[PDB]
RNA sequence: GCUCCACACAAUAUAGAUGGAUACGAAUAAGGCGUCCUUGUGGCGUCGCUGAACCAUAGCAGGCUAGCAACGGUGCACUUGGCGGAAAGGCCUUGGGUGCUUGCUGGCGAAUUGCAAUGUCAUUUUGCGUGGGGAUAAAUCAUUUGUAUACGACUUAGA
RNA sequence: GCAGUCAAGCGUUCAUAGCGACAUUGCUUUUUGAUUCUUCGAUGUCGGCUCUUCCUAUCAUACCGAAGCAGAAUUCGGUAA
RNA sequence: AGAACUGGCGAUGCGGGAUGAACCGAACGUAGAGUUAAGGUGCCGGAAUACACGCUCAUCAGACACCACAAAAGGUGUUAGUUCAUCUAGACAGCCGGACGGUGGCCAUGGAAGUCGGAAUCCGCUAAGGAGUGUGUAACAACUCACCGGCCGAAUGAACUA
RNA sequence: GGCCAGCAUCAGUUUUGGUGGCAGGAUAAAUCCAUAGGAAUGUAGCUUGCCUCGGUAAGUAUUAUAGCCUGUG
């Protein structure tokens, strides 16, 4: 666009891009932990929160969890098995659809999947997700948790959040001099309906985390065996 | 009238102690054989300290295009000194023969940077000899398999003053 | 650069029936029907197979191209309207006198009404546009829900809602008086 | 009815093998084919069943018509006198009511002042009988 | 001072005008219809 | 709504003379103020390889 | 060619129609203008509006009344596009201007006379597509004139008569296409057409 | 005396015939015509790409005559009805009467204007004189009232 | 106004050969609204009674945005003669 | 401003720049034919509303002396070029999540937890995450951005020249 | 014996068409003719998912049930 094109974002934080060269150490990370490490492992975790994230790489010492971009963790296991670094390591590629989540790693195999089968945290809505309950705001005065907790130990909501409330939230909210507040007990969501995403926003701003979260996987690679099995759980 | 290619030589009107001074080519476009020499001799003068009357034009001939018929593209080199000082341009033409090419890329450059000939130079012209060389898209978009535009707006003369017909843009 | 060709897919939705001719166009669908004059806009639309539409601007401008686009846009909404619908709101707020928005038959246009806005004695009045309807909201205290097949004359309409009733000689941060939109949705909702 | 009506835009699109009836110059009056296109403005005519020389030329000195045939893209001269011979594309053209005016208008100026004093005898005759096939029905 | 041509007064009085405005130079129409009807009966009957 | 006078674009002849005797006046003080890299290959030529060689 | 020329003034150039009139006079052909309000001007009607506007203000100080005029109607406009095209102040130019006339609408006689049209004046054929362009009767109405609502309910009354009158020539010459067609294939049909016609 | 219809000769010139100013509307990234149905922003065929078009154009500047084919084409004065008010003053149309008809086939006159001299063929107006129709008023000067005025001018009255 | 400093750019070494936009430092009579009871050679006329007309670089009237505009009142800015 | 030389006028008509002391053309007896300059070819005004290629919507552009004072740039008004970068181990934009822990870092104290006040601004783990770019509370909280990850996909971004 | 013009052919000035024979280019280049090769904006055939039962889309296939370019004579 020789004119009239979009301005670009000024904004002046110290960080900047890592660029190509942090994903060639990514790959030759990869490649390194493949070579050391005997099993392998593709998990799948569309989201995770970063502490839980840190918990679960301190879980063990003698292991490994190489995350990056899926394409990068691709092309470090060979994208077609012509390129895999490792005999029949392409097929352990293939099976990867989510975000990854390799975990190799010198532990026996079956503890690895024993102790994922184990793990389980709590999480957001995680929209697209089946609610995982119902529950209506009281009709009173709004409170910070929404009333999921006595009113007697709720504070009321910020005033500052309020027009969120009713542009992001879509909530009838009406900000009552000293309080917010709303005329009428609006539900939140429909138990087993398939969140919205400003629901899914409502019930973060709201705190609730009813929703439970632990980490899949479905495949390992065996180095000794020199192929990929099929093995899964969640 | 239309521009026609010509082919310089020169040899620097060779004296005693240099037995065959060495030659020296320089393909020109120009109206005529004298422009042609003119602008031999202008480079000469710029990329040697010859002067028109220390040379001679050891040989003048026209360089027809060996298939005038076949559409080819034309990228071409050029310059021009204004209004700052001398920078290198590139322009890729849709042209049948590099003459007619000359002559479009001669009009583009008047009309798009109002330069003069005496300013424009052609460094170079060479032929796109295979697809995917071209780099700009207005010629790249002539290159699609069967290719059909419509022209809607064939606004058809009319000799006479005055027309009873009401005549239709048709198309 | 004087593009050799431009052209946009506009979507037929199965029970929608667009018959263009001139330039003008109509459509009809269950939610009734809509027309428009694209005589200045100078594009040609194209079916293909009932289900799509490709407008065409050979030789363009960017301009023209940017007029491609808002062909497709306005089409698309025309589609949207009179398949989906619209359902814009617009919530009324007061600080000491309460307002009175009523509708009204006078002259038979179906005139809006308000009174005791901010205590002004006045009674304004902003006339209904056709097709849109207004019904005040149900259940739902202080509030105005304008719907119409078109997004051209339901948003005119709140716009005119919402002006007619602006704050003079007064500081807006004190006063917070003064009809404003809330929502913007499809009359379906949740379809 | 579900269908969605679209009237026509039928547009003479310039394409390869398109035949093109020159209006000036040397080759005027004279089919040719677009063996392929130049540019926006421009096309390499070629005409070689009329024998006009193969030339590139601006689409404002020439006019296209509505007949087609096919025609590989930058085919030489001999396939593209094969190729009309093949179509008979010469044919079509006679057979357009373009051409049939064109032709009568070339044969009327052609006329000598005899013949035209024929044709208004043979007018009149014509005349006589279109006048009295008037009112009879 | 609001101008003469100013359009906020003129389109006040368009709205007063509605009313008993109208209404009372309705009635003096119907009325003068009257008297000019029976001014021609009164000539008619003689 | 209403339109004010617009500049005459006549050439003035005065001020035509005035401003050519400028113009020589300027081009003296340019003249007697005057005592006090090739751009090379251009990007995107489908050859340029073969100019190197 | 012919004794009079009624030129239709729709979709016409106000420039191109004015300069070839002025010349068209200047040769003696008589020529008549008419539908002088639908004629287009290049540009959008605000700046046509700022252009007549700006010869609205100009006028003799001491004497308005004898300074120029300005006048409203849509075909005096046209005429003024003219009148400043050919010497007026000469006979010739008095001579030739008396020879030209312009009317808003079609008025009778000319309502039933042909009209043809100038196409070097044609809007379509000129104007680039898609362009802006001003109509004269529009920028007459912005400039005072009081007339434009009369002249469109005439025009709508001769469209309707026209269109009439085309219905029943319509039905008159399918049947004149049918009394030639039944004389087809006659000797003296096959020879008209070997001699041409 | 005046006014209308023509003709007898004049004067007056022409801003300039030397076949016909041949009539749908809208758009020009769309349309004219025919057909058909499901009457619609519908399907099909046809056409432009200029008026280089349609009619009319033959007879002494267009004669005198004999017939053939159809009851057509058309000038003239009447005549039936309708439409047209934007400057309508124009158009359509019923019924015969009277001429031509080159739609087709024949009988005569052309000359000498001497090898061309625009080689005279149209109306705008005006006067007298013919023969067929129609009826017999206003303004101003002057006096005079004032709704007016420098004079002019304005508004009324008086057989 | 005078003296000075960085440089977005320019210019054969290269800004430090030379210039240089936008910024900036030191002075022109006191940091406690204290003083400022200074007013300092126009050599040439400018200023006023009736009155017409034109411009915006708008005091007011008319329509708007902003300003700690809660009101009133007020400041600036846009159009407007 | 002060000196030399080359030229027009003065003493000079004629054609064009609408006219003009200087500009361009130009060797002044009376006429015919013909060919030209400057200057033009839409009308006034004799001559193409010619050809072929590119830019211009101006709320008084332009036909202007404009290679001259305002003239240095500003315009998210357009067109063509130069340079520097990313990219199917995913280019810009678009929608969702992460944006972690010593920590509520060291100095002011009815209170600053990144964001009322001062000097630093690391390690630990990451794909990344800044003692923090902004919004907002008394603080918190929360929202959001620099950069990463999730989804479509391919050309995209910045500085200059004309 | 004078005034005004036309015609035919002539002398000078001059304007606009038709038409024929020649010299020169790379002794024009083209086009065309035979050939050795190359490729796609891939021609026929073949192969793969689809399906309104046969055309789409991508691999092969350098002339085959079309053709293009380069050099040579």
């Amino acid at each position: 666009m020789p004119r009239s094109k979009r301005s670009k974002l000024v904004t002046l934080a110290q960080t900047d891009k890592k660029g190509r060269e942090n994903k060639e150490r990514i790959f030759d990370e990869v490649r390194e932990a493949l070579d050391t490490y005997r099993y392998v492992w593709v998990l799948h975790l569309d989201d995770v929160r970063t502490p839980v994230l840190q918990e679960i790489r301190t879980s063990w010492a003698g292991s490994k969890l190489i995350m990056g971009k899926r394409k990068v963790l691709q092309k470090a296991l060979g994208e077609k098995r012509e390129e895999e670094y490792k005999e029949n390591l392409y097929q352990l590629s293939k099976l990867c659809s989510g975000v990854t989540g390799l975990l190799f790693t010198d532990e026996d195999v079956n503890t690895v999947k024993e102790y994922f089968k184990s793990y389980v945290r709590s999480d957001y809505s995680r929209p697209n997700t089946k609610a995982p309950l119902t529950f209506t705001i009281p009709e009173g005065i709004v409170y910070s948790r929404g009333g999921q907790i006595p009113a007697e130990e709720d504070v009321p909501m910020i005033h500052s959040l309020e027009p969120t409330m009713r542009n992001k939230f879509e909530i009838p909210t009406k900000i009552k001099a000293g309080k917010i507040t709303i005329d009428s007990p609006y539900l939140v969501c429909t138990e087993g309906e398939k969140l919205d995403v400003r629901q899914a926003l409502i019930l973060k701003q709201f705190g609730i985390a009813a929703s439970e979260f632990k980490v899949k996987v479905s495949a390992y690679y065996d180095n000794d065996s020199s192929t990929v099995e099929s093995t899964n759980i969640n | 009238a239309h521009f026609k290619e010509y082919q310089v030589i020169g040899r620097r009107l060779p004296t005693e102690s240099v037995p065959e001074p060495k030659l020296f080519r320089m393909r020109i476009f120009a109206s005529n054989e004298v422009i042609a020499k003119s602008r031999y001799w202008y480079f000469l003068q710029k990329l040697h300290k010859v002067k028109k009357a220390s040379g001679e034009i050891v040989s003048i001939n026209q360089i027809n295009e060996a298939h005038p018929t076949k559409v080819k593209n034309f990228g071409v080199w050029v310059r021009y000194d204004s209004r700052s000082g001398t920078h290198n341009m590139y322009k890729e033409i849709r042209d049948v023969s590099r003459v007619a090419a000359v002559e479009t890329l001669y009009q583009d450059m008047a009309a798009r940077h109002r330069a003069r000939f005496r300013s424009i130079h052609i460094l170079k012209v060479a032929e796109i000899e295979k697809t995917a060389d071209v780099k700009r898209q207005y010629v790249k978009q002539f290159l699609t398999k069967d290719l059909k535009f419509p022209l809607p707006h064939r606004v058809q003369k009319s000799t006479k003053t005055f027309s009873y017909k009401r005549p239709s843009t048709f198309y | 650069m004087k593009y050799i060709q431009t052209e946009q897919q506009i979507e037929v939705p199965e029970g929608v029936t667009v018959s263009i001719k001139s330039r003008i166009v109509k459509v009809v669908g269950p939610r009734g029907t809509l027309t428009k004059n694209l005589k200045h806009i100078d594009v040609t639309f194209t079916k293909v197979n009932n289900q799509l539409i490709k407008v065409a601007v050979h030789n363009g401008g960017r301009k023209h191209v940017a007029a491609l686009r808002t062909v497709k846009s306005l089409v698309d909404n025309m589609i949207t309207g009179v398949t989906k619908g619209y359902k814009y709101k617009m919530r009324y707020v007061y600080a000491h006198f309460p307002i009175n928005v009523n509708i009204v038959e006078k002259d038979g246009a179906k005139f809006i009404e308000v009174r005791n806005f901010l205590g002004d004695k006045k009674i304004r009045n902003v006339p209904v546009r056709d097709g849109v309807t207004i019904e005040f909201s149900t259940n739902v205290k202080d509030e105005i829900v304008l719907s119409g097949n078109s997004v051209e004359d339901v948003s005119q309409n709140a716009a005119d809602l919402q002006q007619i009733c602006r704050v003079r000689n007064k500081d807006i941060r004190k006063f917070l008086d003064g009809i404003y939109v809330s929502h913007k949705g499809f009359i379906t909702e949740d379809l | 009815s579900t269908d969605s009506i679209v009237k026509a835009s039928n547009w003479r699109l310039v394409e390869v093998g398109r035949v093109v009836l020159i209006k000036k110059g040397q080759s005027a009056g004279k089919l040719a084919a677009i063996v392929e296109i130049i540019d926006q403005k421009k096309v390499l005519i070629d005409g070689p069943k009329a024998g006009v020389p193969r030339q590139a030329i601006n689409l404002g000195q020439v006019v296209l018509t509505p007949l087609t045939f096919a025609l590989p893209r930058g085919a030489r001269t001999a396939t593209v006198s094969k190729k009309w011979a093949a179509a008979a594309v010469c044919e079509k053209w006679a057979a357009s009511s373009w051409a049939k005016k064109i032709a009568q208008r070339e044969r009327r100026a052609a006329l000598t002042d005899f013949e035209r004093f024929q044709v208004m005898v043979l007018r009149k005759q014509k005349r006589y009988t279109v006048k009295k096939a008037l009112a009879k029905a | 001072a609001k101008s003469l041509r100013a359009s906020s007064h003129l389109n006040a009085k368009s709205v007063k005008r509605r009313g008993v405005f109208q209404k009372a130079v309705d009635a003096r129409e119907q009325r003068i219809s009257d008297k000019l009807k029976e001014d021609l009966l009164k000539q008619k009957l003689e | 709504m209403r339109v004010r006078k617009r500049q005459s674009r006549r050439t003035s002849t005065k001020l035509k003379e005035g401003i050519k005797k400028k113009a020589s006046a300027h081009r003296k003080k340019e003249k007697k103020m005057a005592k006090k890299k090739d751009p090379g290959i251009p990007s995107n030529f489908p050859y340029k390889a073969k100019i190197l060689e | 060619v012919e004794p009079v020329v009624v030129i239709d003034g729709k979709g016409h150039l106000v420039g191109r129609l004015a300069s070839v009139v002025a010349k068209q006079l200047l040769n003696g052909q008589k020529i008549v203008v008419v539908r002088a309000e639908e004629l287009n001007i290049s540009g959008e009607f605000f700046r046509n509006k700022l252009k007549y506007h700006d010869f609205l203000r100009k006028a003799t100080a001491f004497n308005k009344t004898r300074g120029p005029f300005h006048f409203r109607a849509p075909s005096r406009i046209f005429y003024k596009a003219l009148r400043g095209m050919v010497s007026h102040k000469t006979a010739r130019g008095k001579a030739a201007l008396e020879r030209l006339k312009v009317f808003e609408g079609i008025p009778p006689p000319y309502d039933k006379k042909k009209r043809v049209v100038v196409p070097q004046a044609l809007r379509v054929l000129r104007l680039k597509p898609g362009r802006k362009y001003t109509t004269l009767g529009k920028l007459s109405t912005s400039v005072g004139w009081k007339y434009e609502d009369v002249v469109a309910k005439l025009e709508a009354k001769r469209k309707v008569s026209s269109a009439e009158y085309y219905a029943k020539k319509r039905a008159f010459t399918k049947k004149v296409a049918s009394a030639n067609a039944t004389a087809a294939e006659s000797d003296v049909a096959k020879q008209l057409a070997a001699l041409g016609y």
